[PDB]
């Protein structure tokens, strides 16, 4: 109820790749322009997200200090996406926001890690292993994900993360290492 | 005066395949003997390409020819539409140059469009152009491609010289072959995006590289007038013009702005359209295809 300084981030169509490629490396410049940048009551908000079309947000809206955001702008590590992307400028924030929810949250959808890490440690067998784990165990979370495919699996993978729900009052917190609520809520305008 | 049913224009503008050998900056003037970027397997099983783990700079180079004679097709059926089409072109040409053509093509070799992903995130893309006359250099450039941009086509002297070679060479008044070196900070041992076999990965015999009609898309990335929006940017040249990626396929033919349309309507009926338009229609002819029926 008192963070006040938002910074936008408003997304241009570009040839050479999509939004979902656009949200995937700027996904990269938030994990490293955040959590190797320092600054913990630091958050983002995800504006176009919709459940049901699997989406991630079709415009960035920051949520940060004064200083937090006003030393921000001028990053010569946010370069490059000066010429993919557009900027903003700093704005105030009205009295009443409404308390959303929007962080990071992993699932366990596979069990085959388990049973790897579970035929090195439990000593199970093929039918033994494979009947021991049954086949609903293991769910497709159809949240907003973003294709991080970066040097671990050379294919095209999904991303994971959980929001919460929507409300009136404020409670506000410490961000977590990607600028997201684990605890503490967030605005949504 | 109907068209011809066969038509066939080849392409100008001939660009090579780029390979691409990994090294250190600064030591960056000697860039002659550095080791290629190899394509390895990792485990279903993909292909990747890292950068050595002591070097933190790409180089991508191929070469280019500039063909010109922009306007006799290789193959038509009729005698009188192809003499009409000759007097549309050379009319075209002694109305105003090749200059706006080759200002935008310098603008794509300025910057670094060649390089699709690799130039996302970088610290610095240093640009490095020779033109060759023998077994010589006779004029080198060196631009920097983060400070040209993206989407604004901003003049410069230098621009405005290689402007005048191109425009030089697709004039037919002589021969053009430009070898272009591209430099690229990204990081010790991080990831470099050859292009993709149909996870395998094209290579030449122990280098990756890229695809020449990869390059030969970047190059030319001209079309700012879209009847749609000319917010997002200029996207490649094509009939019916489109994009692979977005699934949209913008200048439709229910309008009147398709190369078809615009090339039927300028050479049959003499109704010449914006003078913006004829750029992209001349940019289509540089481009080449099989057109007709």
């Amino acid at each position: 109820f008192t963070m006040d300084h938002y910074l936008d981030i408003r997304l241009r169509p570009d040839p050479e790749f999509p939004p979902a490629q656009l949200m995937c490396v700027l996904f990269g410049k938030l994990h490293q322009a955040l959590v190797a940048q320092g600054g913990d009551r630091i958050g983002v908000s995800f504006p176009d997200l919709d459940e049901s079309r699997s989406r991630l947000g079709e415009r960035l809206r920051i949520h940060a200090s004064a200083d937090d955001l006003r030393a921000l702008l001028a990053r010569p590590w946010l370069e490059g996406l000066r010429d993919h992307l557009q900027f903003g400028e700093p704005a105030v924030v009205p009295h009443p926001t409404p308390y959303r929810q929007v962080s990071r949250v992993q699932a366990k959808s596979n069990p085959e890690r388990l049973r790897r890490r579970l035929m090195r440690r439990h000593d199970l067998s093929e039918e033994e292993a494979r009947k021991r784990i049954p086949d609903t165990v293991a769910r497709a979370l159809d949240l907003p994900f973003v294709t991080l495919r970066s040097q671990s699996t050379g294919q095209h993978f999904r991303l994971f993360i959980r929001h919460g729900p929507l409300q009136v009052t404020a409670e506000e917190g410490g961000f977590t290492c990607y600028g997201l609520s684990k605890g503490g809520f967030v605005p949504w305008f | 005066l109907s068209t011809a049913s066969v038509l066939a224009f080849e392409r100008k503008l001939d660009p090579s395949d780029a390979l691409m050998s990994a090294g250190a900056w600064a030591q960056r003037d000697a860039s002659q003997e550095w080791p290629a970027v190899t394509v390895r397997e990792k485990s279903q099983t993909v292909d990747v390409a890292n950068l050595p783990s002591d070097a933190d700079t790409l180089k991508v180079r191929f070469t280019l020819r500039v063909l010109g004679g922009a306007g006799t097709p290789s193959a038509c059926n009729d005698a009188a539409y192809r003499d009409k089409l000759l007097q549309t072109v050379a009319t075209y040409v002694n109305d105003q140059g090749f200059a706006e053509l080759a200002r935008r093509y310098a603008h794509n070799l300025a910057n670094a469009r060649f390089l699709w992903r690799n130039r996302v995130g970088a610290e610095a893309v240093e640009v490095r152009i020779n033109h060759i006359r023998q077994g010589e250099v006779a004029r080198a450039w060196r631009f920097d491609a983060l400070a040209i941009g993206l989407r604004d086509f901003k003049a410069d002297a230098e621009l405005d010289a290689l402007a005048e070679l191109i425009a030089s060479g697709l004039s037919g008044s002589g021969h053009v072959l430009l070898e272009v070196v591209a430099f690229a900070r990204i990081g010790d041992g991080q990831e470099v995006f050859p292009s993709q076999e149909l996870k395998t990965l094209y290579s030449v015999r122990d280098a990756a590289a890229i695809h020449s009609q990869k390059i030969g898309n970047a190059l030319r990335t001209i079309d700012t007038w879209y009847p749609d929006e000319d917010g997002l940017g200029p996207i490649a040249v094509e009939p019916y013009g489109s994009v692979t990626s977005q699934g949209k396929a913008y200048r439709q033919p229910k309008q009147k702005l398709d190369f078809y349309t615009l090339l039927d309507n300028w050479v049959l009926r003499d109704e010449a359209p914006a003078v913006e338009q004829q750029h992209y229609v001349i940019a289509n002819l540089i481009r080449g295809g099989v057109f007709g029926e």
